[PDB]
RNA sequence: UAGCGCCGGCCAACUCCGUGCCAGCAGCCGCGGUAAUACGGAGGGCGCGAGCGUUACCCGGAUUCACUGGGCGUAAAGGGCGUGUAGGCGGCCUGGGGCGUCCCAUGUGAAAGACCACGGCUCAACCGUGGGGGAGCGUGGGAUACGCUCAGGCUAGACG
RNA sequence: CCUGGUCCACCCGUGACGCUGAGGCGCGAAAGCGUGGGGAGCAAACCGGAUUAGAUACCCGGGUAGUCCACGCCCUAAACGAUGCGCGCUAGGUCUCUGGGUCUCCUGGGGGCCGAAGCUAACGCGUUAAGCGCGCCGCCUGGGGAGUACGGCCGCAAGGC
């Protein structure tokens, strides 16, 4: 019913009286491919904790993308932080073109086909964030003529 | 003085909008006015009309925006997400036909300044003459 | 080059059950039947959670050793299916089932598709009455794909057409068994190739 | 429901400074440097919000009332022990609804200690226990007094002062619940999705609020209930 | 006839022995001082295959000279300050011109190449035939919103 | 005494006369140079006393250039808000300097603090922007080599660009 895929495993240290101790921290998407997907970043003194906590802080945050013949419906372009995300729609039969984390999260949304690009800082924490805010900040022509009824 | 009063207006807008004002004045111009037309024509504000500063006629625009919405940060979505100026004093930009962009893949406008007045993207390129590329909203 | 040498050690390297001796392959002794783990020193062992390359690249191969086509004329087929008008992974199956060694493969001619191979290297098949003897000739729709009269006479091709009655044909090719011939009808669609194969990760590791 | 021209002492906001510009469009004027509230969008907003209380009652909904600014704390105490909507007097303790899990652990021990001092195993495991769990009993009905009747996350909450409470406004945003709030000058009421613009350092303004929106619930679900005994409150 | 490179991470492919900061490897991070998946050999594996590697050079990734598409409080970066020349930029209204801008028509844009289709060497490479193009510039005609120019007017900038 | 800038009130006059500014030109702390003067205190160099393993230092007693003045040079800096100038737009609270006014307060200019939206890698900025915009100039393109070499221009020299 929803798939799960981990962007990336990192094992982070704090130092204490007596050497350094380490955390683990990890990203977890989760889709059903059809139109939702969700981000989530656990932290925990072991590997397994960590994955299972993000994926629990992914389903939390869901997003409802809207999918229009496996594209995307407008061109988007998002900063987070110094990460800087760029989607533009496909025609069919051209497939997912982006780095791990962006392919990761809008094949998880059901996307086949987009083109992305990655600019500014390569960071997959920020840049997973900002694909989350640009699925976040589509808009479908039905919502747009729905902002200007008036 | 002002460099630019088009990219002025449009600058007053954005900041308005962004503290969810009521209306915004900005110093009238029949350019301006002719933009303002465009803007309420396609439903980015509930509209415009002259008014009386001290001395001086000014256009009050009424902004527009999304229903209240619910969680954190209630802010209601922009209507106008984004305004850009984009044929500035010190780099005008002018376009043909063939090269009037289609701003969010149609979602959005370009308001040109064209030999037959001021019109959007698709109505130049329904017209079949370009200008000069004033702006993008969307 | 042709990769020539064993066959079945794709079977259990690729993990997914190939054919490439035609038969033996569905009899238990595939060696995919009985030792699915990949060969070497180092099969049985715990495999490690690949990397996405990883995956698109044995898929990849996968794809490409099933038809026992040379990197060479694959990334070609694949840039010219790129180049075309459409999606394309179908195009691109499409184009590899278009192969006259894999023709005869499909019309039962050959129990596998290096023995069509063979086949069409020595001139037993025709297409259109003129011989041809070219793996690579692109066959077209319409296209007759027949047995070189004096080949019909061989033990082989007698064999191959005598198991060949009473077996079905791919949707998109028609077979005479009396007359040693068929037609390529049409190009395959991706519903009418069972193929276990994501032509979606081919593209993704030629997108790299 | 009859609260037009009674509203006495509840246009009286806070001084000119500590406030808040969102707050001006409820704002009628400064008479001697003190925020005045405006008296008819004050019933402007009234008919709002107990629309909503009295729609959210009659279907049976459950609202946290939360009070701690010490002027309205006997208030709500009893306000809310009236129709069993819960309340938080002592203070908002940070994850009550965000991690409403752990604090109704903390409610299972509560009832638990409640279970063993109506056993006879008070006498058992001695002296030092009697009076440990004793003062965790007296302290947890000190915290928990009204919290403890939340079976599940509540469908509205109720404010006094939301500058004050800010912490419970911004969990109910967090988890979409809605919030009904008595908001000063000194408050951002955009935050709050069904304002009450009255007077939240006064007395009467909260009770006179409070008790006209408890009999407004009553009213909702049936057998309209005598008068608050929340006046004798004045002293 | 089957060979060549690789198997620590980037990057697909692991064990044994030898060696002991030695001998060596190395595009970058880096590996070796006793038990090295990184050196050397073996077995096995991965990748291509009449080729496989290496070196050199160009573009790419590189949004790292940022027109599209970057920056300058503390990361490289605001001139020590001013006066001011050239230059760049120019508030509101009306009119004339039509230089920029835009539109239509037309000429030009050799062939080969590129793109598409069909066809010829058994296929392909290669080649033939046909089709589609296209910025720019010339010419004729047209448009005047904006930029420009000229003439006049206004007072919100500026000065008194 | 001579003299520059600046702010406010009146809404009086001119009628876009505006902004920025490559070059050019001028000003530019301290130290330093030239000529002349001055020289109390201080004080590079230096003469000593201590300290120290040594003490070309810190500490102590002296002490010249210098610090000072006139005139002419020199063009440097953590010349710092490490933030170019101008204009417009975008919540407020508080302290303060300075005007005007119906002088609880309002309004204008300036100096601080806290903070809306927003920005920022973060620290922090936030109507005195580092926010949103426009115009123009200056500058950056990994670190060392190196602000060095060469050339040029300037300077009496030190040396500067
Ligand atoms: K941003
Ligand atoms: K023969
Ligand atoms: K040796
Ligand atoms: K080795
Ligand atoms: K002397
Ligand atoms: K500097
Ligand atoms: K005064
Ligand atoms: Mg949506
Ligand atoms: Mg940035
Ligand atoms: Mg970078
Ligand atoms: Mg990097
Ligand atoms: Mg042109
Ligand atoms: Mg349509
Ligand atoms: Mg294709
Ligand atoms: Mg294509
Ligand atoms: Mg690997
Ligand atoms: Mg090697
Ligand atoms: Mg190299
Ligand atoms: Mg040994
Ligand atoms: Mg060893
Ligand atoms: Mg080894
Ligand atoms: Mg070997
Ligand atoms: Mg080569
Ligand atoms: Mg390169
Ligand atoms: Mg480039
Ligand atoms: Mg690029
Ligand atoms: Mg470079
Ligand atoms: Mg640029
Ligand atoms: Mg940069
Ligand atoms: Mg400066
Ligand atoms: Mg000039
Ligand atoms: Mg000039
Ligand atoms: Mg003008
Ligand atoms: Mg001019
Ligand atoms: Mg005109
Ligand atoms: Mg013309
Ligand atoms: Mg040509
Ligand atoms: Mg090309
Ligand atoms: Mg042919
Ligand atoms: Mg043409
Ligand atoms: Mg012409
Ligand atoms: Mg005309
Ligand atoms: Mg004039
Ligand atoms: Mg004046
Ligand atoms: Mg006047
Ligand atoms: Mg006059
Ligand atoms: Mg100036
Ligand atoms: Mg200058
Ligand atoms: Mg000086
Ligand atoms: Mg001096
Ligand atoms: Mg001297
Ligand atoms: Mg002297
Ligand atoms: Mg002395
Ligand atoms: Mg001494
Ligand atoms: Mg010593
Ligand atoms: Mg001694
Ligand atoms: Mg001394
Ligand atoms: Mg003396
Ligand atoms: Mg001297
Ligand atoms: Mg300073
Ligand atoms: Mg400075
Ligand atoms: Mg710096
Ligand atoms: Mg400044
Ligand atoms: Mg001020
Ligand atoms: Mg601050
Ligand atoms: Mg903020
Ligand atoms: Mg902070
Ligand atoms: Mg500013
Ligand atoms: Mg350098
Ligand atoms: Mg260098
Ligand atoms: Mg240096
Ligand atoms: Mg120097
Ligand atoms: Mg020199
Ligand atoms: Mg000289
Ligand atoms: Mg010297
Ligand atoms: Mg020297
Ligand atoms: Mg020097
Ligand atoms: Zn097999």
């Amino acid at each position: 019913d929803f798939e799960e895929k981990m962007i990336l495993i990192r094992r982070t240290a704090r130092m204490q009286a007596g050497g350094r101790r380490f955390r683990f921290g990890a990203l977890v998407v989760v889709g059903d491919r059809q139109g939702r997907v969700g981000l989530g970043f656990g932290k925990a003194p072991e590997v397994p904790l960590a994955v299972q906590k993000a994926g629990y802080y992914a389903r939390r945050n869901m997003v409802e993308v809207p999918l229009q013949n496996g594209t995307i419906p407008h061109e988007i372009e998002v900063e987070f932080g110094a990460s800087k995300i760029v989607l533009k729609p496909a025609a069919p039969g051209t497939g997912v073109i982006a780095g791990a984390v962006p392919r990761a999260i809008l094949e998880l949304a059901g996307v086949t086909d987009i083109l992305t690009k990655e600019l500014g800082s390569r960071n997959p924490i920020n840049i997973a964030y900002a694909t989350m805010e640009a699925l976040r900040q589509l808009r479908t022509k039905a919502d747009v003529e729905r902002l200007r009824k008036g | 003085m002002l460099t630019d009063p088009i990219a002025d207006m449009l600058t007053r807008i954005r900041n308005a909008t962004r503290v969810y004002k009521e209306s915004t004045d900005v110093p009238a111009s029949r350019f301006k006015e002719e933009i303002l037309r465009i803007l309420a024509r396609e439903g980015f504000i509930k509209g415009y009309e002259r008014v009386d500063v001290d001395g001086k006629p000014y256009l009050r625009v009424y902004l527009k925006y999304g229903p209240r919405r619910q969680g954190p940060d209630p802010r209601p979505e922009q209507v106008i997400h984004h305004i850009r100026r984009i044929s500035k004093p010190g780099r005008r930009v002018y376009v043909g036909v063939k090269e009037i962009p289609r701003v969010r893949r149609g979602l959005g406008i370009a308001i040109l300044s064209t030999s037959k007045g001021v019109l959007t993207d698709r109505e130049a390129r329904k017209l079949g003459v370009g200008g000069e590329l004033i702006c993008e909203v969307w | 080059g042709r990769y020539i040498g064993p066959v079945c050690r794709l079977c259990r390297r690729e993990g997914v059950k190939l054919y490439l001796k035609g038969e033996r392959c569905y009899s238990p002794k595939c060696a995919m039947e009985r030792r699915p783990y990949p060969p070497g020193q180092h099969g049985q062992k715990r495999a490690r959670r690949p990397s996405d390359y990883a995956v698109r690249l044995r898929e990849k191969q996968k794809l490409r050793r099933i038809y026992g086509i040379s990197e060479r004329q694959f990334r070609n087929l694949f840039e010219e299916a790129s180049k075309k008008k459409g999606v394309t992974g179908s195009v691109f199956l499409g184009l590899l089932e278009s192969r006259l060694d894999n023709v005869v493969y499909r019309l039962g001619f050959a129990v596998s598709r290096r023995q069509a191979r063979q086949l069409v290297r020595h001139g037993h098949i025709t297409v259109n009455g003129r011989r041809v003897d070219l793996p690579s000739y692109r066959v077209r729709p319409g296209d007759e794909i027949a047995v070189a009269e004096k080949s019909r006479n061989l033990e082989l091709i007698r064999q191959n057409l005598e198991a060949m009655k009473g077996r079905k044909v791919g949707p998109w090719l028609s077979l005479d068994v009396e007359g040693m011939k068929g037609k390529f009808l049409r190009l395959p669609d991706r519903e009418d190739l069972a193929l276990p194969v994501n032509e979606q990760l081919v593209i993704e590791f030629y997108s790299r | 429901t009859v609260k037009e021209l009674l509203e006495a002492g509840v246009h009286f906001g806070h001084e000119r400074k500590r406030w808040n510009p969102k707050f001006a469009r409820y704002i009628y004027a400064e008479r001697n440097g003190i925020h005045i509230i405006d008296l008819q969008k004050t019933m402007e907003e009234l008919e709002r919000t107990f629309r909503f209380i009295e729609d959210l009652a009659m279907r049976g909904g459950t609202i946290l009332f939360v009070g701690t600014k010490k002027q309205a704390q006997d208030i709500v105490r009893m306000e809310a022990e009236r129709a069993g909507m819960p309340y938080v007097n002592q203070r908002w303790l940070g994850g009550m609804l965000t991690n409403f899990k752990t604090i109704s652990q903390r409610v299972h021990r509560l009832e638990e200690l409640e279970a063993l001092f109506a056993s006879p195993e008070i006498e058992e495991r001695p002296k030092k226990e009697q009076v440990r769990l004793k003062h965790e009993l007296e302290r947890l009905q000190k915290y928990l007094s009204g919290f403890r009747l939340l079976k599940r996350l509540p469908d509205a909450i109720f404010v006094v002062d939301p500058t004050k409470e800010a912490i419970a406004v911004r969990e109910a945003r967090k988890l979409f619940i809605p919030v009904i709030a008595l908001a000063d000058t000194d408050s951002d009421p955009d935050l709050v999705d069904y304002i009450i613009p009255g007077n939240d350092d006064a007395i009467r303004s909260i009770q006179l609020i409070l008790s006209r929106a408890v009999d407004l619930i009553i009213q909702a679900r049936g057998g309209v209930v005598e008068p608050s005994p929340s006046y004798a409150l004045v002293q």
